[PDB]
């Protein structure tokens, strides 16, 4: 059973979702964001030194 | 059979028995009683069950209607069942039904 | 040069290197799909009222 | 597939169309049109009846007005002048 849910991009806050599959007893899932990675696509122009 | 009440804790209108019904009763003696739906839209999985006195029975039922008001004939006495069945997850099934 | 992005960036951003990317950053939402197996589901009837 | 939700109110009502259908809704629409015609016919009859009431008083002199107003409207608007 596929369960789709939307949670805010906030690390450290636990969010609870109710999974209700028709004909089956409800299920509660606790989700918490531990860390969020944003890697930018880079293009080296040049390098500077002494 | 006397004092009869019908409670539907779970119902999902599908090709198979997606409904559960609990029927309370007051029996005169220990014996076998036939179970049959008096409504042509609802079908019961159980053909016959055992009764004693002041007890209950769990039955599996199949229906297509969302709002299902059906009469169940246990032994020789009838009971009215109120059910608000919900749609299933699948639109196409792999087995035929009534 | 002063302070880097690790110290000056908003939303409490943590800046990592090799490759360069931003870790832990509060902003916007995020969708999550969970395909729970039928082996972890229990029929209602098998339950109580 | 297609979910035939109940309501509500109406809304989910048209959703059923998809469930068991081609038809269904069109017949209901025709019935609604018939109902509207009945409503329109009643109104037309009522207006003619209102004339039937206003009659006599159409010939003619002091005596409503008064009626008027009590007057459905038409009573009054002859009453003028």
């Amino acid at each position: 059973y596929e369960h789709v849910t939307v949670i805010p991009n906030t690390v450290g806050v636990p969010y609870k979702t109710l999974v209700n599959r028709p004909g089956y007893s409800p299920m509660v899932l606790e989700m918490e964001l531990l860390s969020v990675t944003l890697e930018p696509t880079l293009s080296l122009d040049y390098i500077t030194c002494e | 059979l006397t004092d009869m009440s019908c409670e539907v804790p779970a119902c999902t209108h599908s090709s198979d028995f997606g409904g559960v019904a609990i029927i309370k009763y007051a029996a005169s003696k220990k014996g076998k009683c036939a179970v049959h739906s008096m409504t042509n839209a609802v079908t019961i999985r159980e053909a016959e069950i055992e009764v004693e006195g002041n007890s209950q029975l769990q039955i599996s039922f199949s229906t297509a209607l969302a709002s299902a008001e059906f009469r169940v004939q246990v032994c020789s006495t009838q009971v009215h069942c109120a059910a608000e069945c919900h749609p299933p997850k699948d639109h196409i099934v792999n087995y035929p039904a009534s | 040069r002063g302070a880097s992005l690790q110290h000056t960036a908003p939303f409490g951003c943590q800046i990592a290197t090799n490759p360069v990317r931003a870790v832990n950053c509060a902003v916007g939402n995020m969708p999550i799909s969970i395909d729970i197996p039928e082996a972890a589901f229990t029929r209602v009837v098998d339950a109580p009222s | 597939s297609t979910n035939g939700t109940a309501h509500g109110h109406p809304h989910e009502i048209i959703l059923y169309y998809y469930e068991l259908y081609p038809t269904m809704t069109v017949v209901i629409v025709s019935v609604a049109s018939f109902v509207l015609l009945s409503m329109v016919g009643t109104a037309v009859g009522m207006c003619v009846c209102a004339r039937r009431r206003c009659i006599t008083p159409y010939e003619l002199t002091p005596g409503a007005t008064v009626p008027f107003l009590l007057s459905l409207l038409c009573c009054v608007r002859t009453t003028k002048a």
